[PDB]
RNA sequence: AAUUGAAGAGUUUGAUCAUGGCUCAGAUUGAACGCUGGCGGCAGGCCUAACACAUGCAAGUCGAACGGUAACAGGAAGAAGCUUGCUUCUUUGCUGACGAGUGGCGGACGGGUGAGUAAUGUCUGGGAAACUGCCUGAUGGAGGGGGAUAACUACUGGAAAC
RNA sequence: UAGCUAGUAGGUGGGGUAACGGCUCACCUAGGCGACGAUCCCUAGCUGGUCUGAGAGGAUGACCAGCCACACUGGAACUGAGACACGGUCCAGACUCCUACGGGAGGCAGCAGUGGGGAAUAUUGCACAAUGGGCGCAAGCCUGAUGCAGCCAUGCCGCGUGUAUGAAGAAGGCCUUCGGGUUGUAAAGUACUUUCAGCGGGGAGGAAGGGAGUAAAGUUAAUACCUUUGCUCAUUGACGUUACCCGCAGAAGAAGCACCGGCUAACUCCGUGCCAGCAGCCGCGGUAAUACGGAGGGUGCAAGCGUUAAUCGGAAUUACUG
RNA sequence: GCCCGGAUAGCUCAGUUGGUAGAGCAGGGGAUUGAAAAUCCCCGUGUCCUUGGUUCGAUUCCGAGUCCGGGCACCA
């Protein structure tokens, strides 16, 4: 009825969110437990849901609203769905490049997974809030001035670190952690790639770059699509100063990613997915589609390029079948040693054709007698 | 390419000493040279004419360490060449670089010589030769390079050679570990037990 | 025609063909006048025709349309015929 | 100096010699299948369907043949926010060059296959009635007129092909 | 397959061709081919060669090279020096594709590749660096020619898989006249070496040309420009972690297939029972099988070995030699 | 994808919503020959496709997976 009133996409989306909240043990321990642990989500039938990215996006906004609410109430399952969200949804969001939603998720999770460290690094952040904010507005001041004077225009601002990521840096830098330097971050968001390179040069004229801490993620984008320049200069009172230069478009993609302790699911020209067993061939696929097609199946294309009939189909890759007008299956297809048909059904179908072309006795006799 | 196995078994099968072991300690004491190899060694076989020829062929092949195809090729070459065919074949076999080395006394056995050749120990006219089958022509000097001179194995081989008979067609120096191939070895130089004619016949049937 | 060159050649050929046909056809017509005259039995007329056409034939030969030898041949035959006539 | 090359065997019979077939021992391959299986070098690799063909590439080049500039990099005349010095936006084949075109030469070579052909074939040998771009050697000309035509432009017929 | 053939054989003249010619037409003569095989049928590219063979022959024609023919089938011409043109044109046909249904497009027997057929034959690789070709005055661009690379033991050839020593003739394996004798100096142990493989380094040759500057000579009114000849200057590598050399560690990672009655090299020991199986031929197997299956032992070859197919050989068994 | 049918001595087949399985040939074993054929005797000589269920008891009935034989649907 969703499908009748809001098309096949919206029902696919509703059904994927229902899958990966797997109410299975959402109620079922009712402390939300298969919201939590996939426990093989609805099995590997996670790997028979719809891949449409709006699944993960409505799942993430759903869980984010929930973590807001899991500041307030039910106590110990504040604990449960926080462990799910650390271990699953925050690093999912991150390997999608939805950094905004990773950092909110992580801060909610961490503040009811370890309240002592959440509270201790929160309080520490106040203790040097002023020397930090003053030194950020002096750095942003100098940069705003010299660059504006040189005829370049961009946003230049400080950005707080988020509590989970301070914690993170504090125990991969213990006793060389600096509450000041390590919690400053200048960002520059420029109009053009041109202006990113320009702001890089002017920054480097004002304050000397440190050797080995200059890192061009615009030239080499990270796997979740993250692009910026990073540089650490040596600022006027901060023997490191961290600076992230990018365009607007690359800030939008960096904060908002994708939104900008058996079987093989093969796509088809349109998109209607076909399910074969693991180790299947083009021939098998063809047969599945239609036995007549299989009979008349000349050549197998995969993603544009031609493939050998013997080569097995990988999961997800898109197929095309070049076809004749007459049906002509080879007797070689039946023979399993060549590696043409892994499926039984397909083989049977193939066989049938030959028998048709061709066009007990005792039992019959007995019957007659009777 | 080579026979990786019991050296003296072959000798036993043949009957005669093939020189497949150095000769520090004698062949008669090492193995039961009189008896043929296997369970039915004492059973003396009534050997056919073809059989005898085959045996002869084997013996020669064994002696040099020349497998069948190679041997055949050599025979063909000999035939192509002018004069006595068997003699030519024999000469060719001798001319094998490893064989030459062995004769000189840098290999105790021919196998050893072959190994040395393989392992870039030997040089011909100031040029390294990896290949055991290399035909050493007249007036071609053959030596060991300075990196392989310091081996005790070589010394041992030399000693063995000294103990044994000297070839006429070769000249050799013990201290320098080098020598000279003067001319092609005649039939009188080689051993008289090798009936080359039989071998020739066998490659005419 | 898969290759640009072929296409060009093809159109050029068509154009060339049209051109040559016109010239060749004209030449043929001219020849026929002479031949016609010969058939009739009018010697002066025939001669006149020959005069009219021979130069054209020569020109054509020069151009390449008709081969030099071919051009010569027509003249020879025509010359022979006219001689025979008178 | 340049073919210096020629082996038999088993099996007809109670046994023999002979005729006589079948048959094995050799060499060989564009080979395949089987069991294996380290490497190198040099070679070879749809013999059958001259059966069907998706995809890319396999013949283009010449701007020093010619009008032209469809992208580009330079100058040239003008001007915009004027960092007192040129970044920049407009125009013009003026130039390096070049889309598309006309023209030239090349697409008749190179590559493929062996279907057809027992001779408008091939091999060898002889010929006479021939043409032969570029390359070539020689001897003489290259004067002076035309009208076209793409290209490019408007209005249009076609889904496209055109 | 004994008769065949009317443009058929020849002639005169016309026409045509680049050229001679029934090449084609008009008219005439009635021939021409043929049992030295015409005709018709079947098969077939042909040659250099290849294999085999003592030769003579026989078989054969992948690769490389020459010549011919063909380019989805059947035509036809056009252009051109040259084609009746693989990646040109025109038409028809069958066959795939596109189409707004009116009409279009297409042609791997180019190189890759896919399907199919098959017993069976490779990667949609890189490059023009060379050699050759195209164009151009050149630079240059194109070149699936070519050069190289990948895959497959398909072949040939080479090389390796350790070398020397080593009796307790160890153990285990198999036989066994029960003593051993065989595996077998084989292994282990000891010494010695490092082919190729592995790592790290170095490191030619295939590269001759071309480009700028110059100086001289050859041209011309002219020391310009152009061409020719010298010279320095930086250059030009697809293959390419190239060939090739060195150092490191350590036997380390590198033996298998057939055969074993006679032919035919190599033999002993079971189950069974004319069964199962073997087999190239003769023939083995009907309760003691050197022939079947295994084990050991051997023999042959060896990174191959066998089987099968196919040819010559042997087969003087088409004999020309003979 | 779905259904229906079939899967029993060596091998032909017989027996079914439930009572420990036969007919032919083949095979055995004896007499008998060297062994046979003939002749003469005597003899089932079986994983009912495997694994579970139902039952007082399963070849059979229900699953569950296999295998084969259909007959149906499917056009990326
Ligand atoms: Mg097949
Ligand atoms: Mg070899
Ligand atoms: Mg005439
Ligand atoms: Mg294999
Ligand atoms: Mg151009
Ligand atoms: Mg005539
Ligand atoms: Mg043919
Ligand atoms: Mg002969
Ligand atoms: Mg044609
Ligand atoms: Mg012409
Ligand atoms: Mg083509
Ligand atoms: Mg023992
Ligand atoms: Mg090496
Ligand atoms: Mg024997
Ligand atoms: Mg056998
Ligand atoms: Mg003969």
């Amino acid at each position: 009825v969703l499908r009748e009133s809001v098309g096949k996409s919206v029902v696919n989306l509703i059904h994927g969110v229902r899958d990966m909240a797997a109410i299975r043990q959402l109620k079922a321990t009712h402390t939300d437990s298969v919201s939590s642990e996939q426990v093989d989500n609805v099995r590997r039938m996670l790997l028979a849901m719809v891949d449409d990215f709006r699944c993960v996006v409505i799942k993430l906004a759903e869980r984010i609203a929930h973590l807001r609410e899991v500041k307030d109430a039910p106590e110990d399952e504040r604990v449960l769905a926080a462990k799910e969200c650390t271990n699953i949804y925050a690093p999912l969001a991150n390997r999608l490049g939805i950094g905004q939603l990773k950092w909110e998720l992580e801060d909610y999770c961490f503040r009811y997974l370890h309240p002592t460290e959440y509270k201790r690094i929160a309080k520490l952040l106040h203790e040097r809030r002023l020397d930090r904010e003053h030194y950020i507005e002096e750095f942003v001041g100098h940069l705003r001035a010299e660059m504006k004077a040189e005829g370049v225009k961009a946003e230049v601002y400080g950005r707080p670190k988020h509590i989970y990521s301070i914690w993170r840096k504090m125990q991969k830098k213990n006793l060389a952690f600096d509450e000041l330097f390590d919690v400053r971050a200048v960002r520059i968001v420029a109009e053009r790639l041109q202006d990113c390179y320009a702001a890089l040069g002017i920054v480097h004229t004002h304050y000397r770059h440190l050797p080995d801490e200059f890192d061009d993620y615009v030239a080499n984008p990270k796997p979740n699509g993250y692009q910026s320049i990073h540089t650490v200069v040596l600022g006027p009172g901060g023997k490191t100063v961290e600076i992230q230069i990018r365009t607007k478009q690359m800030h939008e993609d960096a904060e908002l990613g994708v939104a900008a302790e058996d079987r093989v699911y093969v796509f088809t020209p349109k998109g209607d997915v076909v399910d074969l067993p693991a180790g299947s061939t083009p021939l098998d696929f063809a047969y599945h589609i239609h036995s007549d097609v299989g009979h008349r199946c000349i050549g197998a294309k995969i993603g544009g390029r031609i493939v050998p009939f013997t080569y097995q189909l990988q999961m997800g890759d898109q197929i095309e079948i070049i076809t004749q007008k007459q049906p002509n299956p080879s007797r070689d297809w039946l023979n399993p040693n060549l590696g043409y048909v892994t499926t039984s059904r397909g083989r049977s179908k193939i066989h049938a054709w030959f028998r048709k072309q061709d066009r007990a006795a005792i039992g019959g006799g007995d019957i007659r007698l009777n | 390419a080579r026979y990786l196995g019991p050296k003296l078994k072959l000798s036993r099968r043949e009957g005669t000493d093939l020189f497949l072991k150095s000769g520090v300690r004698a062949i008669d004491t090492k193995c039961k040279i009189e008896q043929a190899p296997g369970q039915h060694g004492a059973r003396k076989p009534r050997l056919s004419d073809y059989g005898v020829q085959l045996r002869e062929k084997q013996k020669v092949r064994r002696i040099y360490g020349v497998l069948e195809r190679q041997f055949r090729n050599y025979y063909k070459e000999a035939a192509r060449l002018k004069g006595n065919t068997g003699e030519n074949l024999l000469a060719l076999l001798e001319g094998r670089l490893d064989n030459v080395v062995y004769r000189m006394g840098f290999g105790a056995t021919r196998a050893e010589a072959r190994q040395l050749v393989s392992h870039k120990a030997i040089m011909v006219n100031g040029r390294v030769v990896n290949i055991a089958s290399y035909q050493v022509s007249p007036n071609d000097v053959v030596s060991i390079r300075e990196k392989a001179k310091k081996q005790s194995r070589v010394k041992a081989a030399l000693e063995l050679a000294e103990q044994r008979e000297k070839p006429t067609w070769l000249e050799v120096d013990a201290g320098k570990m080098e020598g000279t191939f003067k001319r092609k070895p005649e039939r009188s130089d080689l051993s008289a037990d090798i009936n080359e004619h039989l071998i020739v016949e066998l490659y005419s049937k | 025609a898969n290759i640009k060159s072929a296409k060009k050649r093809a159109i050029q050929s068509e154009k060339a063909r049209k051109h040559n046909a016109s010239r060749r056809s004209m030449m043929r017509t001219f020849i026929k006048k002479v031949y016609a005259a010969i058939e009739a039995g009018d010697k002066a007329a025939a001669q006149k025709a020959f005069n009219e056409m021979q130069p054209i034939v020569d020109r054509q030969a020069a151009k390449g349309l008709i081969h030099k030898n071919k051009a010569a041949r027509h003249k020879a035959n025509l010359t022979a015929q006219i001689n025979k006539l008178a």
